[PDB]
């Protein structure tokens, strides 16, 4: 494919090992962490719009990573 | 773009002489070019399988190399069992196709 | 040893299509190319298309999509050419190589065959 | 003795009134059955074929552009065409550009211009499809008769090739009698829908409408001789730069890309033939005509002889190579157990009923002991041989190990592990019933979502059941934050 | 792989169009509405979570749309 | 790369995975990060290729 939408998660899994486990278990989660580290920027803005956005902690927190989350993974 | 070599003579006493394969930017410039003699009327056999390696040809009298657009080969010792005619083909990587040249007539006295 | 046989060499009319085999024997067939260069007398020879035993699709040389068609099998090694039309242009003898799938290797012809001979005429 | 040592295996003791036991065979994982009065034989799944490949939806993965051409009509006098646009094997996008005197027009304009290539196929990558009649099982059968050298040997035994037109199959065994298979194919996949996607020399498993939704022009999957490709436009982009003309390029070769692609298909082997492994498939065992040879045998009396060395497998059992020493070829073999010097007796002999064959060389016998340090004895008299051991670990550990390991069966095995190792017991179907309609419900949610997405939804669940406020609480805590947190922790594998 | 992670925004202006404007503009678009019509089952969720988690419209509304981005992207 | 060019930023030029080398030519490079591209697959238990 394009390489952005993986075969995964389809349920039909068995005892046997997948094509590409050990690093498609990180490969998505590793990007998302180089791109922050590369880019702080969005981190500022990801804390103002989660912190003014009406707020309790948890509210605050899932926003908070969701929007942290989805910039990267979906560029 | 297209290579295009010319036919030249030579003879027999042993000298020097360059078939010079001219190309373009997409072709040869950034390819391993191939060298082929064929004796006439039969199969071709391969000269240089690399840019500047020969697999079992004359060795040691048959080198050569290119330079940014323009490929040569270097032939010493000639004699008359080298009368053949001499091809230079590169792949092309932007018409994906390799591009064979029209022939050289080396001839020798 | 590594060899083409390329049947033998026969001659047809015009408007009817001519079948030319070519089988490769004493390697594995299916890693390496075939490539089935023309040669027309007294011309320079120019190459045409691949065709991976395995997996591979015609890839012609632009001049001739269209104009001819490859095919192959696996199980006995061999990689069939055919000419769907025959006009007066296509005289000549056309050949078989072993080709590498090596980006430098493309163009690395190593073996080829006897020639399989065809010409046009009434 | 082909189960011995397989780190998969799982013990399945039991019958029912007619003695049949159903069991669930995982690819690559093998199950012993053991009864009160029939021989525990060994059951491994091998080679799930198939044949008669139905090829749909051949793929294109690298293109090749010839013959390009362009077309430009002046400003304002309607779009620019060209003959060569509607055949199928051109690909054709018009931009506009702007044309002036110094390109020939009549007045300064914004015009059209196509511009068209000619789009090669190049190095197909085929996807097929397998009728569901073709599928072909096979089941070894190996029986657990102590021989010289049977211990984990996987050429021994006895092959049942089991279709769905032979659903039902006999097992002769030597001198045991016939093992009845009672089989269920319809079940094993969801084969009415898998794609069997070849690349140069590999081929995998996927579903259908994922396969369907592979972003590249696909063709008619037939066998023609010249395919027509359709959604040309996604291998082949067009250059625009600032608006003055239009060049093509044919974008590369999306295999580094498919291959990253495909990250949680499983594999195949495609030689000649594809005997496609990971597959799952229940059969009803039927104990109905085994019988234990020498059961009649006379119990010798002499001393035995340990010839190779005690040595215990995972999880829990012990392997004997004895020799008898003495003149009864048809000699029974001997057993009991006595932990802190008690008459206890406890533990079982995982062997049915060991017997040597042969004086000349041994037969091994294999045994579980209890956790507690426990003696084993062999033979009969002063110089019978006495085994010491001592196991590791507590009946709780044990029982902690075999939830652990029913809880991966049953995420993996989906619906049927409630199948497995079953009686017939109607608490058990009702159980299965019940799982069956709450894990469908529970994967209609989730279908598509990957391991770390998974893990967030479950700690995000399981804290929206933690604070509530209404009885609701403790269902959606539990049920969905427990189930969303072990398929996380165990998936993608 | 590499194929993730392209450098869209890496802020390098120009005045002539990228390399594939015209596909980049909205291959994450169509990986998503692809993966919706695919899977229809992450919507209930999503609305679930949404109306057991958002106080208010606004809350709510953001919460169902990061969800229902996040998820295809993260696949 | 092949006869087409483009201008990258470089801080993103080193962070995309793949293998790199000195880029000396110096016509045996010794690739960094070989296990990024290879990709090693164990079945079941036993063999591993
Ligand atoms: C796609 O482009 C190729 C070239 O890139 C076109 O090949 C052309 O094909 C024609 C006939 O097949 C060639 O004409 C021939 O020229 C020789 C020259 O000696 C002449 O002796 C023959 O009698 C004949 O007229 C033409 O030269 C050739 N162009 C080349 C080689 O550059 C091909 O036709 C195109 N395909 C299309 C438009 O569908
Ligand atoms: C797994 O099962 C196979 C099938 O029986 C075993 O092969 C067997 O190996 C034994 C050796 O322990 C062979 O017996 C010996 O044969 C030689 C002649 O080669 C003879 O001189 C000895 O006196 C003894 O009889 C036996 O013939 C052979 N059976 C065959 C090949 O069918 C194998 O050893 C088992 N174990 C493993 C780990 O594979």
């Amino acid at each position: 494919s394009v390489a952005l939408a993986p075969h995964v998660g389809m349920g039909l899994d068995t005892r046997t090992q997948t094509w590409m486990s050990a690093e498609g278990a990180w490969r998505q989660v590793e990007k998302v962490e180089t791109w922050a580290l590369r880019h702080p920027g969005f981190t500022i803005l990801a804390l103002f719009l989660a912190h003014y956005i009406g707020t309790s902690l948890t509210q605050k927190v899932v926003i908070f990573i969701l929007l942290m989350l989805v910039t990267p993974s979906m560029t | 773009s297209v290579l295009t070599q010319p036919p030249s003579a030579s003879g027999t006493p042993g000298q020097r002489v360059t078939i010079s394969c001219s190309g373009g930017s997409s072709n040869i410039a950034i390819n391993t070019v191939n060298w082929y003699q064929q004796v006439p009327g039969t199969a071709p056999k391969l000269l240089m399988y690399s840019n500047n390696q020969r697999p079992s040809g004359v060795p040691d009298r048959f080198s050569g190399s290119k330079s940014g657009t323009s490929a040569s080969l270097a032939i010493s010792g000639l004699q008359s069992e080298d009368e053949a005619d001499y091809y230079c083909a590169t792949w092309d990587d932007s018409l994906k196709d390799v591009l064979f040249g029209g022939g050289t007539k080396l001839t020798v006295l | 040893q590594v060899q083409l046989v390329q049947s033998g060499a026969e001659v047809k009319k015009p408007g009817a299509p001519v079948k030319v085999s070519c089988e490769a024997s004493g390697y594995t067939f299916t890693d390496y190319f075939i490539h089935w260069v023309r040669q027309a007398p007294g011309q320079g020879l120019e190459w045409m298309g691949w065709i991976n035993p395995i997996s591979g699709g015609t890839n012609y040389h632009p001049r001739f999509h269209g104009g001819v068609t490859m095919t192959r099998d696996t199980s006995m090694k061999v990689a069939y050419m055919e000419l769907k039309r025959l006009t007066s242009d296509d005289t000549a003898v056309y050949f078989c190589a072993r080709g590498r799938d090596f980006r430098g290797g493309y163009s690395q012809l190593d073996y080829w065959g006897q020639g399989t001979l065809v010409t046009v005429s009434s | 003795m082909r189960c011995v040592g397989v780190g998969n295996r799982d013990f399945v003791e039991g019958l029912s009134g007619a003695t049949w036991v159903d069991v669930v065979l995982e690819h690559g994982g093998c199950v012993t059955t053991m009864a009160k009065n029939k021989p525990t034989l060994d059951i491994e799944l091998q080679k799930t074929e198939a044949t008669q490949l139905a090829t749909l939806r051949k793929l294109c993965i690298e293109g090749k552009i010839t013959n390009i051409t362009t077309d430009s009509r002046c400003p304002t006098q309607g779009e620019a065409v060209l003959p060569e646009e509607q055949d199928q094997n051109y690909v054709c996008k018009h931009t506009y550009v702007d044309r002036g005197w110094g390109n020939g027009c009549g007045l300064f304009g914004k015009g059209s211009l196509v511009t068209c290539a000619k789009f090669q196929c190049l190095e197909p990558i085929e996807g097929k499809v397998v009728q569901y009649e073709n599928l072909k099982y096979t089941v070894i059968i190996t029986v657990h008769t102590g021989d010289q050298h049977q211990v984990g040997n996987e050429t021994q035994g006895v092959t049942a090739e089991i279709t769905p037109q032979a659903s039902t199959t006999e097992a002769i065994l030597p001198e045991y009698g016939t093992l009845g298979l009672e089989c269920s194919p319809r079940t094993g996949l969801d084969f009415n829908e898998m794609i069997l996607l070849t690349m140069k020399n590999k081929a995998w498993m996927v579903h259908r409408q994922w396969f369907f939704d592979l972003p590249l022009p696909w063709a008619s999957g037939a066998t023609t001789e010249t395919p027509t490709w359709n959604r040309k436009e996604l291998l082949v982009t067009f250059k625009n730069a600032h608006a003055k003309k239009q060049e093509v390029v044919v974008l590369g070769s999306q295999e580094g890309a498919m291959h990253t692609a495909l990250t949680g298909a499983t594999e195949i082997q495609n030689s000649g033939g594809t005997s496609i492994f990971a597959g799952h498939l229940k059969c009803r065992l039927k104990m109905d005509k085994l019988e234990l040879k020498g059961m009649s045998y006379a119990m010798c009396t002499n001393t035995f002889v340990l010839k190779k060395e005690v040595s215990e497998t995972q999880h829990g059992t012990i392997l004997i190579k004895v020799e008898y020493k003495g003149e009864d070829a048809p000699c029974k073999i001997p057993f009991s157990t006595e932990d802190g010097q008690g008459k206890a007796h406890n533990g079982r002999l995982i062997t049915a009923n060991p017997v040597v064959t042969k004086k000349e060389e041994p037969v091994n016998i294999e045994a579980e002991p209890p956790f507690g340090e426990s003696n084993i004895v062999i033979g009969i008299g002063d110089n019978a041989l006495k085994i010491n051991w001592y196991k590791k670990g507590s009946s709780i550990g044990k029982m902690f190990e075999a939830t652990a390991r029913g809880a991966r069966r049953m995420a993996i095995l989906g619906d049927t592990a409630w199948d497995f190792g079953s009686v017939g017991g109607v608490l058990n179907s009702l159980g299965k019933m019940v799982h069956q309609i709450f894990g469908s419900a529970y994967t209609a949610l989730f279908s598509g979502v990957s391991w770390v997405m998974k893990i967030g939804i479950g700690v995000l669940l399981t804290w929206i059941g933690l604070n509530s406020k209404n009885t609701s609480m403790s269902f959606s805590c539990i049920a969905i934050g427990i189930i969303t947190l072990y398929l996380g922790a165990v998936v993608q594998a």
